[PDB]
């Protein structure tokens, strides 16, 4: 209907709003995941070449 | 099991399914009747006894190797589709992956047993094993093998007529595609199904499905067949180097792709056509400006460049995709100091209408480069265009004299030192009446403004 | 150039004409950037209602995709104009009236 | 034809939408995981050379 039509449209608006900012943030984390994973292997591979 | 869950809004799957699975059939007989031992048919039977919601899972799992070499096709299909599902169904065995772990055997032994029969039959016994090598964390590298030189399976997609048959395979393929180390090995098979992959878009190209004068060009639903192609193509947006070669066979058919951004209503399809077409631009691979480059010189996008950037479609992601598309393919566009060029042209003998050829931008002063040797660098190209009438070069020729002059009204003395108007005439009385219209222009524009 | 041409630059004018208007008939309608369904309504009469929420599907038999239309039942406040008919015979009498 | 056919499908083509919206994220998601990808790469490469 419309009196709830109105309500399912402004929560499907919602919805896509709010999934594409969480996929904003998970991009945001995944920047931040990539300076943490080449922080973690790099000293890794440095402890590597030193004991080599 | 958070595995692969395909085409759910789709029907061709569903009916393909319900061509046997509905069917409530006796699934214990046949091995009484001389079928096969007579407790895998009790159990075959019992799959849809205990199908009732029963809030066990562990009573059939040695049914797998059973059902491998079997010589009667009758009893494998629907029981093999219907534990599939099951599997599917996130209620029962939802921790079947380890058993499906600790040792594919008893999986990758399946391709014998799999992806055989008939295209229908093919189709019956594959997808149910391939929902399953989705097992998350990593999955089998090494069935693929045997799985892709195979070519059974190849011929069943070979067919133009029939769409169900390449739409799921390729479905499926861009599904499992999720694992991005394997559009790389795929990749030696190019040849084989990317020229697939083109038709449907070619064929898309003029034939405008939209306009439903087409009788039944697709189901209500079927062109998601070209969303789904598409959505491949951006699956392997993460290896540049891929993209970097198999341009050089078959860039005609990508560049020509430039109308589906305004021919195609759905938003989906114009995206996809733009965003795949940029994302082969990237700082990441080399000679990643020539294609711009030549995408101007056949088709001058930028016309429907800005065409299509008036009439933005509230999508972000469109927006941010349309941005980057304009200013990567103008700012190179004035990459013209052209003394350079116009000397490669010059020692080349070879002349063509072109922005490197045409750009006053620049020209608003640079008879600079006309002064290196009394204004005679251009006489060369006079004596050749005397030489010869090639109307592409025999045009152009005298095409900029006119602009060049217009440059300097000094220029009358080196004008009457060309003192070509004769020949001018005379290219008003030759073909291509466009040629002539050009010459004309030459001629008058230079009179009137030395006599302006 | 221009014999050659005219003969169908007047079919640009009407073309480019046509577009206009139906871009002025999108013009008076709603627009919202994030929500992607619009919302609209109709004013045409119930009288011939039946035939054009039929003819919903043949519209989109030229277009389908999805939906033969949306047309939700709800009526508010507004007085209904009126309209007549002359069958293009007493067109003077008719239109001498209603002017 | 009845009101519920017109309600289903505003939510089937609302249901359509929030595909749209997620199947767009996830692709843009991806991107973020390339570009985590090759920001490590290349700083990882640095690295290498002078521990080289």
């Amino acid at each position: 209907s419309q009196k709830n039509g109105i309500a399912t449209l402004l929560q499907a608006e919602k919805e896509a709003h709010e999934i594409v900012s969480k996929a904003r943030k998970y991009r945001q984390d995944k920047l931040k995941q990539a300076k943490t994973d080449a922080a973690k292997e790099i000293d890794s591979y440095k402890i590597q070449k030193d004991k080599e | 099991m958070g595995a692969t869950k395909i085409l759910m809004d789709s029907t061709h799957f569903n009916e393909i399914r319900s061509i046997i699975r509905s069917r409530s059939v006796a699934w214990d007989a046949l091995a009484r009747s001389e079928e096969l031992s007579e407790i895998d048919a009790s159990t075959a039977k019992a799959l849809e006894s205990i199908l009732v919601k029963k809030n066990n899972g562990k009573t059939l799992i040695p049914l797998i190797h059973l059902l491998s070499t079997s010589d009667n096709e009758d009893c494998k299909k629907s029981v093999q589709n219907l534990i599939a599902e099951l599997l599917s169904s996130d209620k029962y065995g939802d921790d079947t992956v380890k058993f499906f772990q600790e040792d594919p055997k008893q999986l990758e032994q399946l391709f014998d047993v799999s992806l055989k029969g008939d295209f229908q039959t093919v189709l019956i016994s594959g997808f149910n094993v391939v929902s399953l090598l989705v097992q998350n964390g990593l999955h089998n590298v090494k069935l693929v093998e045997k799985l892709l030189k195979n070519n059974n399976l190849i011929n069943i997609l070979q067919n133009i007529e029939q769409m169900d048959t390449c739409y799921v395979c390729i479905r499926l393929l861009q599904e499992l595609a999720v694992i991005p180390e394997y559009r790389d090995v795929i990749w030696l098979h190019e040849k084989k199904f990317m020229p697939t992959l083109f038709k449907i878009l070619q064929r898309a190209t003029d034939s405008q499905l939209a306009t439903r004068i087409v009788a039944t060009n697709s189901n209500h639903l079927g062109i998601q067949l070209q969303y789904h192609s598409l959505l491949l193509i951006w699956l392997l947006t993460f290896n540049p180097v891929f993209a970097n070669e198999l341009v050089q066979k078959y860039l005609s058919d990508f560049l020509d792709l430039l109308k589906l951004v305004k021919i195609t209503i759905k938003e989906k399809v114009s995206r996809l056509c733009i965003s795949i077409i940029l994302q082969c631009c990237s700082t990441r691979v080399k000679q990643h400006k020539k294609v711009i480059k030549q995408l101007l010189l056949l088709g001058n996008a930028l016309p429907t460049v800005q065409s299509l950037s008036e009439r933005k479609y509230s999508d972000e992601e469109l927006r941010q995709d349309i941005s980057n598309l304009k200013e990567i393919l103008e700012n190179e566009y004035q990459e013209l100091t052209s003394f350079d060029e116009y000397s490669s042209e010059l020692k080349s003998g070879r002349l063509e209408w072109s922005p490197v050829h045409k750009s006053e931008k620049f020209w608003r002063e640079n008879a600079v480069r006309l002064n290196e040797k009394n204004y005679e660098l251009l006489k060369i190209l006079t004596k050749l265009l005397e030489v010869s009438d090639d109307p592409q070069v025999l045009a152009v020729a005298a095409h900029d004299v006119g602009e060049y002059v217009r440059h300097y009204p000094r220029g009358k003395r080196v004008i009457e030192q060309l003192g070509g108007k004769q020949l001018v005439m005379n290219h008003m009385h030759h073909e291509d009446q466009q040629v002539r219209y050009n010459a004309l222009l030459a001629v008058q524009k230079l009179m009137v403004h030395n006599w302006e | 150039e221009l014999y050659a041409i005219a003969k169908e630059l007047d079919s640009w004018f009407q073309d480019v004409t046509r577009e206009k208007a139906i871009f002025e008939i999108l013009n008076k309608s709603n627009y919202d950037t994030n929500r992607k369904i619009l919302i609209a309504e109709g004013w045409i009469p119930r009288d011939e209602l039946a035939t054009l929420q039929a003819r919903l599907g043949e519209m989109i038999a030229r277009l389908g995709i999805d939906v033969p239309s949306i047309i939700q039942v709800l009526d508010t406040n507004h007085t209904p104009p009126t309209f007549h008919r002359t069958n293009k015979f007493t067109a003077g009498f008719q239109s001498i009236c209603d002017c | 034809l009845t009101p519920n056919q017109v309600n289903d499908e505003l939510n089937k083509m609302q249901a359509f939408i929030r595909k749209e919206a997620e199947e767009k994220a996830k692709e843009i998601q991806l991107k973020a995981d390339q570009e985590y990808e090759i920001e490590k790469t290349n700083i990882v490469r640095n690295e290498t050379n002078n521990i080289d």
